[PDB]
This record gives structure tokens, sequence and C-alpha cells, in this order.
């Protein structure tokens, strides 16, 4: 459950998410009518003095049975047009992104591993 | 540098040979793309670097051309 | 055992008496058309009912594992 | 068979190939040195040569041809 | 019916410059087929995406549900996720940047995926 | 005689008939799908069909860290680390889309709950995905793995050193000073283990169930 | 204006201000921050230069880093404290005489 001011991990190969500038990116906004962000929910990110959109692909909060609970809050950086900023994702991504309402096919194309 | 430079030639021959029968994929593009892959990487490499590059190409040959149809 | 399986929660604690009657919602206005109109009489026994009656969507136990084919 | 047919056809298929510039497309045109073609390039020349005539041979001497007349001669004795 | 053969033929008819079809292994659970198609301009991408969607609804799919068109906000990459097939359409420049074909052809030997590395974090001193 | 935990009824005011109805459905599923014997700490491989995909199943391998639930709602959680990312999935035993449950390695651990493995070093949670099952011997007891894991820096998901958790599988000496172990014991509640009204005897209940399960077979 | 001290560095970011200071200081050729702080050949990456100065001042923090397996507190060189001190020496004037408006508005 990502909220405002939560520290999140950029699970991507994009330059902005690299370990330099150790300060973790923090959530500024959750694009939901509730402010709670779950898997598949977009958020606005404070990263390296920039404001960038990100998509939640994993979090530590328990979900419904038969679904993966991760050890970190993961996100992928998204361009304003909606194209992913990074070109590869190596960490496992839950398969539930496929069905839920939204535009997630672009991200799934980038990720080899699904869990 | 490679496991054997003849194996590099053998790998390229098979890839073109396998691509000859592709129908759904754009045969012309596949031939051009393979040329770019071979030229960009293989021109300059070391023993370890070339071995890894050749190994990935070998997987492509034995994996039904990486699922290409 | 005369057990009804009802979706969701019912007011009250376990072992408490409840009142159950056909739904008064407009969508299910006339459902008694295909139900025992006064009531179900075991005395008539036109056809002895199975021990368990199921809804079509319900996946019965002892069925094969659900594969979304 | 048309031995000269192979020469012109080899000359023609090589002429069709666009990457090589037919600055000197003689019957004795070398590939490693005269045309500056690498091991990668010649194989594709084999495919173009093979495609026209129908292959039926391995790379045993296709690599060794190194010139149109040699392959023409090699295509000359295989048919 | 709407099948791989029909889809490629429809793409061919409307002059898709570059077409690649990858049969994803069943072990990978994403989809049966993966298709990538290049297009000259954003106008061309929209037309073919709309054309295929119109044909898909026309071509049976009575039991199968409808498909959303994704990426209309973007000007260079459109992807439609049919049940058994996913088609990603993009302009030339976008294609080389992402290089989707290498990722799905070389499952785990992709060059960019290889460049990425794992880390551990002990104290500085 | 290994009675699966789900069959044991929890104490309360519920009618025993509610359990008979649930058991009949549970046993019917066990006929279609065989649910193997396993304990917390054993490595399991579970095959499940994905609704998102079409007729395409998925396999997950991990160590079982918790068993909970009674009746048809029984669940178990198993953990693993994949490309350096820890993942846990909670599985419903009787979910119809579980194709197979395979006990890759049957073993028991010092504690019946292994949620502290989240705070232990990654090695203790990483398991090879393609590992083949190890042989098991019927004429034996279940092997009790007595490994005591090493914990990472003190900030933990829970205060495992505290007496309530009753953790016996952590190397507390390496991670905690003798004073900290002393300071923890202020939470000890020693009287808990000696008050006889907090103990639920299931020996007779477990006994009667065993023949009933066998009788149906 | 942030470099001049007009803006309270905490609503602009010490790190971002530090990067601009290094960016301007290198362009103007005033490599006087490589002698106050031993930086050898000098650099253009703020993270690298901030690493060295933090070492020179023997400052360390316990910082929560977010990794795949969870959150761990790791002792780290103090980049923020380095940025604050690096700006201070610039403000005192020991890092050289700077005219910011030289480049954009030379007129
Ligand atoms: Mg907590």
């Amino acid at each position: 459950a990502v909220q405002k001011m939560t520290r999140v991990r950029v699970v991507d190969n994009s330059a902005l998410g690299s370990t330099p500038y150790h300060r973790p990116p923090r959530c500024i906004h959750v694009y939901n009518k509730s402010g709670v962000g779950k898997v598949g929910d977009q958020i606005l990110l404070a990263i390296r003095g920039q404001k960038k959109k990100a998509l939640i692909v994993g979090h530590r909060m328990p979900g419904s049975r038969m679904t993966p609970k991760f050890d970190s809050n993961n996100v992928v950086l998204i361009e304003d047009n909606g194209n992913p900023v990074g070109t590869r994702i190596k960490i496992p991504i839950p398969t539930s992104l496929r069905r839920r309402e939204g535009e997630y096919s672009k991200v799934l194309a980038i990720a080899q591993n699904f869990v | 540098a490679p496991w054997s430079r003849e194996a590099v030639l053998c790998l390229y021959r098979a890839l073109l040979r396998q691509g000859r029968e592709l129908r759904y994929t754009d045969r012309d593009f596949y031939f051009a793309s393979i040329r770019r892959e071979f030229r960009k990487n293989q021109k300059l490499e070391n023993l370890e670097a070339r071995e890894k590059q050749l190994e990935k190409g070998l997987v492509f040959l034995h994996s039904k051309l990486g699922g290409l149809i | 055992h005369n057990i009804i399986y009802v979706n969701g929660s019912v007011p009250g604690h376990k072992n408490c008496l409840v009142k159950i009657k056909d739904s008064t919602l407009p969508a299910y206005k006339d459902s008694c058309k295909n139900l025992p109109f006064p009531t179900y009489f075991p005395d008539g026994d036109e056809e002895e009912l199975p021990e368990d009656l199921f809804d079509e969507s319900v996946w019965q136990p002892s069925e094969p594992s659900i594969t979304f084919a | 068979l048309t031995l000269d047919g192979i020469k012109d056809r080899v000359l023609y298929v090589l002429k069709l190939y666009d990457k090589i510039d037919p600055e000197k497309l003689s019957v004795n045109s070398h590939f490693m040195k005269d045309l500056g073609l690498d091991s990668l390039d010649q194989v594709e020349i084999i495919m173009a040569m093979e495609d026209e005539f129908g292959f039926e041979i391995p790379d045993i001497d296709a690599e060794k041809l190194m010139c149109p007349q040699e392959i023409v001669d090699y295509i000359a004795d295989k048919k | 019916k709407f099948d791989i053969d029909m889809l490629v033929s429809l793409l061919r008819q409307e002059n898709a410059r570059d077409i690649c079809v990858i049969q994803v292994p069943p072990e990978m659970r994403y989809t049966d087929y993966f298709v990538i198609g290049s297009g000259t301009s954003t106008r061309h991408l929209h037309a073919m995406v709309h054309y295929l969607v119109k044909m898909y609804k026309h071509l049976k799919c009575r039991s199968d549900p409808y498909v959303k068109i994704e990426g209309k906000d973007a000007d260079d990459w459109l992807c439609v996720d049919f049940g058994s097939m996913v088609i990603h359409l993009m302009l030339p420049e976008t294609r080389e940047t992402y290089e989707l074909e290498k990722l799905w052809t070389l499952r785990s030997f992709d060059d960019q995926l290889a460049q990425i590395a794992a880390e551990t974090l002990p104290e500085d001193f | 005689r290994f009675l699966s935990p789900e069959f044991i009824p929890p104490r309360g005011r519920t009618n025993p008939l509610k359990f008979k109805i649930e058991r009949k459905d549970m046993l019917d599923r066990r006929k279609v799908l065989p649910i193997p014997e396993f304990y917390v700490g054993s490595i399991l491989r579970v095959t499940t069909a994905d609704p998102y995909a079409s007729g395409k199943t998925s396999q997950f391998l991990g160590i079982c860290i918790k068993r909970s639930g009674n009746g048809l709602g029984a669940t178990f959680t198993l953990r693993n680390t994949i490309e350096g990312q820890g993942v846990e999935i909670c599985f419903e035993l009787y979910n119809p889309r579980i194709q197979e449950i395979q006990v890759v390695k049957l073993e028991k651990r010092l504690d019946d709950n292994l949620l502290y493995l989240r705070d232990a070093l990654p090695e203790y949670s990483t398991f090879d995905v393609n590992m083949k099952p190890v042989p098991q011997e019927a004429c034996q007891e279940v092997p009790v793995n007595k490994l005591k894991v090493k914990m990472k820096p003190k900030p933990w998901s829970k205060r495992w050193e505290r007496p309530n958790f009753n953790i016996k599988g952590i190397r507390f000496d390496l991670a905690l000073t003798e004073e900290q172990m002393k300071e923890a014991q202020k939470w000890n509640k020693p009287w808990i283990e000696f008050d006889m009204m907090r103990e639920y005897d299931t020996s007779k209940i477990e006994a009667a169930l065993w023949e009933e399960i066998e009788a149906s077979k | 204006l942030a470099l001049c001290g007009t803006v309270l560095d905490h609503l602009v970011g010490e790190e971002t201000m530090a990067d601009y200071l290094l960016y301007t200081l290198n362009r103007h050729g005033l490599f006087g921050y490589v002698q106050h702080y031993a930086l050898a050949s000098a650099c253009d990456q703020i993270e690298w230069v901030l690493k060295n100065v933090a070492i020179k001042l023997r400052k360390t923090r316990k910082v929560k880093v977010l990794t795949g397996t969870g959150n761990v507190n790791v002792i780290q060189p103090d980049y923020a404290m380095a940025a604050r001190d690096f700006l201070r020496t610039f403000r005192s004037g020991l890092l050289g005489q700077v005219m910011l408006d030289r480049d954009i508005i030379p007129a």
C-alpha cells in the first residue's frame, strides 16, 4: 500500500533509478480516488529533484490469496505519454497486471520474469 | 578470441539457412537484423566477451530460432 | 440435512435463528414461477431429490481441477 | 551444362548484390583482398550463389573459392 | 476466425513496413504469440490499429470479449492485447530503442538484460 | 498417523454438524487431488492454472513458513527469493485451480512458524527452482532440521527476541547482547504455560477423526 | 540566488544546489575546491566529489536503504553534510571569486 511520502524502489534499468543519489524516491501523489496505491496503480514520484510518473508493480502489504507478496515496494518509471522510461525489467512482476483495467501491456513487454 | 572462428561462420550459415523458411516474419528484415547483430558485436571482442556472444547465438539456433515463425 | 448455502454474510451470531424469504428486490420480481409454488412437499415425492442441489456456476467438489482453457 | 552460363550468372548474381561495388567485376575478382570482403560477407555471397543454382554443396570449398572463376569452375564440375 | 494467419494478412494488406511474429514458449505465461509491427507515422499506426480492431469484432469473436486499444495517448507506440495474440505497433525510432524482438527471441540472454547486475550493501568502513 | 491440521476443529460454540459438512467436501477433493503430508519448513512445489492465461499453468517453489485455516479454507504460505527479490504466496489447499502439490523436500524445523526468515539472511530463504525431489523413507520419523539462522541488523519486522514469539531457531547470541536478552524477559508472562484452562485437548477429537477419514476411504 | 544564500537551501535541496555550484565552478576554471579538499584530477560528478569531501571530514550516518529482501540500515558517507559544508566554504569565499551572471548575461 503506497501512500504519499512512502519511500519506493525503482525496479527498472532507467538512468533516473540508479543507485547514485542514494536518497530513495518518495511518492507525491497516488492516482486513485483513494490515496492508497496497490499493484497496477499509478503514482507521482519525487525523484532526483524531478517529478515523474511511476507504476506500482509490487508491495509488501498482504493481498488476496494466491497472489505474490513482495519484500519491497517496487515501481517502474512511466513517461508522460505512458511509455516506460526504462527498456528492461529483471525482477519478477506479478501476472495480475494483465487483466486489471488499465494500460499495462507496454510494461509486460519489458519484463521477462512473471511471478 | 572465439571458441573457433569457423564456428562463428557455421553459426551464421545456419541462421541464414533457418531463416529461409520463415513465413509469418519478414524474411528480408530477419536477414538484415542478423547481419547487424553479427557486425556490431563480432568485429572487436576478447576471449571471454566473444565466448558469451557466441553462446547466446548458439542458444538462438537450438531454440527454434528463438520462437520465430 | 436441510442446509441452504447463502452468498455473503447474514446478521446475527452463530446458532441464532434467522428469517429467510424470497428476495423483494425489483430485479427478482417474479422468481416463484419456477419454484415449488406453495412449498416443497416431500410427501408427494414425485421424484426423490438428490442429497445436494447445486447452482450451475458452482464448481462441485470431486470434479476435475479447473483449468481456464 | 553452360559453363559460360555459370560465369555470367555468377557475374550477374554478384552484380545483383548491392553491398559489393562492381568496380572491377572480372572473372578473377578476389574477395578477401580485391573486394575487401570478410568471412561474414562471403557466406552471404555463397547464399546468393547457392540460391540461384540450387546449392547441393557444403562450405567445404565455398569458403575456398575466393573468386568467381574458381566457384564457377566448382559449379562447373558439380552439375 | 481471427487467427495468426488472418492478422498477418491484414497487416500485409495495409502495408506494414516491418512485421515480426514470435511464438512465445508456453513456459512464459504471457501469450501464445507476440507480434511487432512498424509504421511510417502516427497517422498510419492509428489507422491500422483501428482497422484490425474493426475486423476483429466483425470476424466472429462472439464468445470472446472485446479488446482495448492501449497507447493512444502516446504518439509512437500502440499495442492491442488480443486474447491469444499481442501486437505492438511503433514508429521506427522507438523500435530500435527498446528492441523488443531481442528480448522475446533471446529469453534471458538479451544483451541489455545481461548488462544489469545485482548488488549488496555492507557498511562503507 | 499424520492428521492434517485443517481437520482439527477449533474450540468455540459452533455446532459439530458444520464440521461434518465441511469434512465431506474436503475428503471429496482429496480423492481428485492428493494433498501430501508436509510441515512448516519443508520445501514444496505447487502447480496452479492462471486465469489470466489460457490453459497455461504456473509453478512456484518455496519453503513453507506458515499453516493456517481450518476446514475447506485451510491455507499455507511458502517463501522464496527470485533474482534477489523475496516473494511469498499464500495458497488455499482446496482451491480448484491447484493442479498439483509436490513435497520436494519433507522436513521439520525447530519452530512451527518461520516468519522470522524475512529478517534472516537471504541465503536461508533462497532455494533452487529446478531442484529435484529428495527421497523419503516411510519407516522413519520426519527429519527435524535444527538449523539456527543468522539475523541481519537489529531493526526487524517483529521483536523476535521477545518471549511471546517463543523463537527457538534464531542465533540470538550473535545478534543480541546478554543485556538485551535480559531486558526482553520483562515480557515473559511465566504463568501462561502453567494455567490448565488455556490448553485445548484434541487427542480424543484427533482420534475419532482418524478412523472416520480412514473409514470413508 | 540559492548559491548566494538568498534562498534557504532546505526548500531547494542542498544536493541540487551543490551540483549547480560544481557545474559553475568548473566552467569558470576556478578549481580551488580541489586544494581545500584533496580531489586529485577533479571531477564533474557531484556524487564522486561529495564522496571525497565526506571522507575528508570523517562524517557517517545510519541510513535506511531499500533493497530486494527488505529494508536495512547501513552506515554511509554523509552526502548531505558534505553538501552543506561545501556550500559554506563557497559562501565564505575560500573557493574563489565568482561572478554568476558572467555567462548568461555578459552584455
Ligand atoms: Mg512493521
